[PDB]
RNA sequence: UAACUUUACGUUGUAGCUCCCUUUCUCGAAAGAGAACCGUUGCUACAAUAAGGCCGUCUGAAAAGAUGUGCCGCAACGCUCUGCCCCUUAAAGCUCGCUUUAAGGGGCAUCGUUU
């Protein structure tokens, strides 16, 4: 149930974001954005190396950063759908 | 049950609907039933943009307001946590106490002197906020500034800002809709860099790496554009495999798939036709893309080689296939100099299908070199992880994909080849899919239209055909529809000083030239003083002479119906006596290339006709069947599409096969002039002279005019029934044919007894479901919308009826400057004010042009005026700005209804009230203030809620009104009512303002159903609640 | 089409400097000047930049108020879920024609999808 930035894409899968359709609006609303952004933020890690002005070091502090905070964002939205009861 | 023809004419605002009764062989024998719908087309009326703009607007503004607070708020952390701040700075939900109010001479004083750790906090907060730039006045701004740098001694940009910036204008932050004072990101790099290297230089126990680092990576964060849905992102499974994961739209075999599918449907369009590529056209064409990169819609035709004759289905130039992943891999292995500028890729395609998946499956340069480290060579994966970065996902699995490709190449087409390796009848019809139209107004008509079709399919039963006309302004943008409207405008005032030039040749004629006369004239003006086919000559003795001129089809009707305005043309008394239903080519001796032929071409190739009318002169054995299949259809891209979704998405109980007939305009114009058919209510008689337009009716008009063509008759035209132009009248407008003044008939009763009068010789003009046309509008009951004016003003003075607003002098007008704040406190500036304004007769845009100066006492000047805050009148509103501003209320989105005593009171809500939930309790009192409205409770009894768009009817001791409520004025409590069909002849345009609803004797709201039926009192049974 | 990173503005409040300024205080050379509580022109800094809803964490019993390296909040379309209204048939009874419950069909949304 480990969300690492290795074996990532095998959980954020479009089967994992549309089981989350049966839980109320109030519920429904927070976990489905958390994972939107989170899926959004992986797909979107990697253009500050096809932007020629983060050159250097600034290029794979971007990439760390940003791997880093989607899996924290992912890891947080499948502790709250696991709180509200889903496997 | 019933057989019947169902027409519609669909406009970008309104649908008309009519239903006539059919025989077996599709011929009308009565009139059932007629509407009209009305609605709000989807644009901005005023200007024209699409209805989800603001939206769009106000969105982006909160996300960017949004993201720049957390971006201050993450500074402020950074220099508190990691470094030296002294947190017992920070007080509360506030900030630094004490903070100086000048970073600007700050960042530029930080290398000739220390920095307080009270004026270092300043410094980095300035500079993370104001971040500049990463659009043709911003460019040029950045770029002078780019260029002033690298010439004077301007080291920082703080610098430049307080030296020469704002010295010459005297401010440092532009004002108003400008573009000068903007700055570039990699200039605050610079700027940032020098600072730390250069004051760490100087001392201060600060500057430490995580300092550089952390203000390094919050003035370079910059998120991510997005791109597409957020589905299509995410790592599926496959429709046709349920064992392997999806596949990137990087690979070589999913990009192989997308130029296959593109490829195969090209459909090179052959002046019109359908000319598809064939094997060797396809053979040459499918290696381009992948071995040059912008194959765009010419790109292709140099290869094909056409002369113009074969378009595509200057401005047609868009890249038809791109390659992304083949040319980024190629400049991402040349960018490193180990590759030729132009040379094939050293690559197999299993070793590029692999490196795309990994790329787009891991996104970390560890993982990158942990499934590519044993497949391709130690440079290429170094070359690769420095500019590469793929996303996306298809939906056809890598395994599918090796069968999908090969099937595609050999010429198969998609369905078949996925077939190969691996839309029902309904009633009513599916909603409009809006992939294929990409328009809201269309969408919104398409929808509404069918809305009504399924409501009559509803009442009545599966129509038997469905004719569909569309007006010429649907399926067009707005600039179009305004060049439409001037042209016809244009087109009026021509016509206009043609009747004009007509009026001077013969007064005598009787006492009003009509435009027939008129088109006689400019016809005549046409064949510049000839005769056509006769030969005479000019100067014959009156133009009209009831029958020396005729107006004739040079083609015949019979084989072309084709009117327009090309192929008629007047002759002269002789000749024309013994033409016949014959085209010139078998009249005229053409055929075999004889005198009477040459000569009058030779006579005619010296008119005035038109380019069309020109070359119709002669047409060599033309398609005589399609011709007339052409004029009699539409070829537009809506009905079409509406032709072919009711065709297969529905049941029609038909007898043919082509059970839907789009018809044309000219058509349905020729149909109501012949038939006798010369506000709001227009749009059901064009309806029904659509719905009469059947191929039987086409055969028997064809009879008439080819029997009438040959002078045969030693009668008018046929009609669908005799008394047509009368029933249908009636039965539209409630009274006689062109009278204005008579009476309306709104009434089961009054309708059935006018037709039995009028028309007592036909016993069908009377039916079960005959009633009184009631036109329908599209109800709005949103509770969602703006929650204010975009100005807010201050309420200091919130006691009073006062507000204080500051507005720009060149905005400001005389009426308003009676009302400045100020116009005691300081007499002189107020008498120059009205001077300057009582000049050029409330012109404030001429008259502040110059520089405004608060002149000191005895003399000389002093600084600007630019802007002066003026007091406006506020009784109420709303609180924003966290309680430091308030702002007009907006726009009235519920109404409520109480009576008591035989009285009415209405209760306002707004959107404001509804989002906070504070449902209201204060009835409007007319003159009183909100204070002193009437308070609600108990005992008062709830009736009703009105939204805008509907439907009541007030009974007042003058009169009963019965319309569509559209606005309530709190200043008085009257509300105003919309007449159904919106009638100039009844109040101002249609409605009825400051209708009393107070000491009404009668008061309630109806229901109505989207084909105008089924009026019927609601009597709502308790309050909603606001959320 | 429909959307997407930003940037520069505008308005409100506070703070600093600054020009006009209507009362009231402070005077011997009549002119003015100074200090104040208010209005207000301009420059800079900071906060808010729809009104507001969800979800997680803190003080805790009447409730907050803060807090978050999270989304939604002026639109379009639609009826699988929820609500309002209208119309049929049913269990009925009204009081001598309106409600309670319904099953079904629609219209609109506070409901659903896209954002």
């Amino acid at each position: 149930m480990k969300i690492t930035s290795s074996n990532f894409a095998t959980i954020a899968t479009s089967e994992n974001f549309a089981k989350l359709s049966v839980l109320p609006k109030n519920h429904r609303e927070p976990i489905k954005g958390l994972f939107k952004s989170a899926v959004e933020q992986f797909s979107s890690a990697r253009d500050f190396f096809k932007n020629e002005n983060y050159s250097k070091e600034l290029a794979e502090k971007f990439n760390k950063e940003a791997v880093n905070e989607a899996v924290e964002k992912l890891q947080k939205a499948i502790d709250l759908a696991e709180k509200q009861g889903i496997q | 049950s019933i057989n019947y023809i169902l027409g519609l004419d669909i406009g970008i605002a309104s649908v008309g609907w009519a239903m006539v009764e059919i025989d077996e062989e599709e011929n009308p024998i009565r009139l059932i039933d007629l509407g009209v719908r009305v609605f709000e087309r989807a644009e901005v009326p005023k200007t024209g943009d699409s209805l989800a703009m603001a939206r769009r607007l106000a969105r982006s503004v909160r996300r960017l307001t949004r993201r720049r607070a957390h971006r201050l708020l993450r500074t402020r952390r950074l220099l508190k946590r990691e470094g030296v701040l002294q947190a017992a700075n920070f007080d509360e939900n506030g900030l630094i106490k004490s903070l100086p109010n000048t970073p600007w001479q700050l960042r530029a004083a930080a290398l000739d002197r220390k920095l307080t750790p009270l004026e270092w906090s300043a410094v980095l907060l300035h500079l993370i906020k104001h971040r500049g730039y990463l659009l043709g006045a911003l460019l040029k701004g950045v770029a002078g500034n780019a260029h002033a740098l690298q010439t004077g001694d301007f080291r920082t940009p703080a610098e430049l800002a307080l030296n020469k910036f704002e010295k010459e204008s005297g401010h440092i932050r532009n004002q108003r809709s400008d573009y000068s004072h903007t700055f570039s990101r990699k200039d605050l790099q610079a700027e940032l860099i020098l600072l730390f290297e250069k004051q760490k230089e100087f001392g201060n126990p600060h500057v430490s790496g995580g300092l550089k680092e952390g203000i390094e990576t919050l003035l370079m964060t910059q998120r991510p554009a997005l791109s597409g849905d957020a589905v299509q992102k995410m790592l599926g499974h496959c429709t046709f495999e349920p064992a392997e994961p999806k596949a990137a739209k990087n690979t070589y075999t999913a990009e192989r798939f997308i130029w296959l599918t593109k490829l195969n449907n090209l459909r090179i369009l052959e002046q019109g036709s359908e000319r598809p590529l064939t094997d060797t056209e396809r053979a040459t064409l499918m290696d381009e893309p992948y071995r040059k990169s912008k194959l765009t819609y010419a790109q292709a035709r140099k290869l094909l080689g056409l002369e113009d004759t074969a378009f595509f289905k200057n401005a047609e130039a868009s890249t038809l296939m791109e390659m992304k992943a083949y040319h980024a891999i190629s400049r991402a292995l040349e960018k490193e100099g180990l590759k030729d500028k132009k040379s094939p890729l050293n690559l197999s395609p299993e070793l590029q299908d692999e490196i795309g998946t990994a790329f787009s499956l891991f996104k970390t340069d560890e993982d990158i070199t942990g499934r590519l480290k044993d497949r391709i060579q130690p440079e290429i994966l170094e070359a690769l992880l420095k500019h590469i970065s793929f996303d996306k996902f298809v939906q056809i699995s890598l395994k599918a994909l090796r069968r999908i490709v090969p099937l595609m190449e050999q010429g198969k087409r998609y369905d078949e080849a996925c077939a190969e390796i691996y839309t029902e009848e309904k009633i009513y019809l599916p909603p409009i899919p809006a992939d294929e139209i990409r328009n809201p107004v269309v969408l919104r008509a398409l929808s509404q239209a069918r809305k009504v079709i399924n409501g009559v399919v509803r009442r009545y039963g599966s129509p038997a055909r469905i004719h569909i006309e569309t007006a010429r302004e649907v399926g067009k943008s707005f600039k179009d529809r305004k060049e439409i409207e001037k042209r016809q405008e244009e087109n009026r005032k021509d016509r206009e000083k043609a009747a004009a030039k007509f009026r001077e040749y013969f007064p005598n004629f009787v006492g009003e030239p009509k435009s027939k006369d008129i088109l006689k004239l400019r016809l005549y003006e046409q064949q510049h003083g000839k005769c056509l086919y006769s030969g005479k000559e000019i100067n014959l003795g009156r133009l009209n002479e009831k029958g020396y001129v005729e107006i004739d089809h040079a083609l015949p009707f019979s084989r072309t119906w084709d009117d327009s305005f090309n192929n008629k043309v007047l002759v002269l008394g002789s000749e024309n006596q013994n033409k016949g239903n014959q085209t010139p080519y078998e009249y005229f001796n053409g055929k075999d290339n004889s005198r009477e032929w040459q000569e009058f071409k030779a006579r005619v190739e010296t008119s005035r006709f038109p380019r069309s009318k020109k070359q119709r002169i002669l047409l060599q054995k033309f398609d005589e069947d399609g011709f007339k299949e052409r004029n009699l259809n539409d070829t537009r891209y809506v009905n079409r599409f509406l032709c072919q979704f009711v065709a297969d998405r529905m049941r029609l109980t038909g007898k043919g096969k082509k059970r839907v007939f789009a018809s044309n305009g000219q058509i349905t114009n020729l149909l109501r002039g012949f038939w006798g058919l010369r506000n709001d209510r227009h749009h059901a008689l064009d309806a029904v002279v659509v719905a009469c337009s059947t191929v039987a009716m086409q055969q028997k008009i064809t009879r008439f005019v080819r029997y009438k063509e040959m002078n045969a008759f030693d009668t008018h035209f046929p009609q669908p029934w005799e008394f047509f132009a009368q029933e249908v009248m009636i039965r539209v407008f409630g009274k006689p044919d062109g009278k204005p003044e008579f009476e309306e008939a709104d009434t089961l009763e009054k309708l059935r007894t006018l037709l039995a009068e009028k028309l007592s010789s036909r016993p069908e003009a009377v039916h079960e479901y005959v009633t009184p046309l009631f036109v329908s509008r599209a109800p709005n009951r949103k509770m969602s919308g703006q929650g204010h004016m975009e100005t807010v003003k201050s309420a200091k003075r919130l006691d009073e009826g006062v507000s204080v607003l500051r507005v720009p002098l060149t905005q400001l007008k005389l009426k308003d400057l009676e009302k400045m704040v100020n116009r005691e406190r300081e007499p002189k500036l107020y008498e120059a004010l009205k001077a300057r304004l009582e000049a050029h007769k409330d012109d404030p845009a001429k008259a502040f042009a110059e520089p405004f100066y608060k002149y000191d006492k005895a003399g000389n000047r002093t600084q600007q005026v630019k802007a002066v805050r003026v007091e406006q009148v506020q009784k109420t509103g709303v609180w924003v700005r966290n309680h430091n501003g308030i702002a007009d209320n907006a726009t009235m989105v519920r109404v409520d209804v109480f009576e008591k005593g035989d009285k009415y009171y209405l209760v306002p809500i707004y959107s404001w009230q509804v989002a906070k939930g504070i449902l209201p309790d204060r009835a409007v009192v007319q003159g009183k203030d909100e204070e002193d409205w009437q308070l609600i409770d108990d005992s008062f009894n709830f009736k009703f809620s009105l939204h805008p768009n509907d439907l009541v009817e007030v009974i007042t001791k003058k009169a009963r009104m019965f319309g569509y409520f559209a606005s309530c004025h709190r200043g008085t409590g009257n509300i105003n009512i919309r007449i159904h069909d919106l009638d100039h002849k009844i109040g101002k345009n249609g409605i009825l303002e400051g209708i009393g609803v107070k000491t009404a004797l009668s008061f309630q709201k109806y229901q109505i159903d989207e084909l105008g039926k089924e009026i019927r009192p609601c009597r709502l049974k308790k309050r909603p609640p606001v959320r």
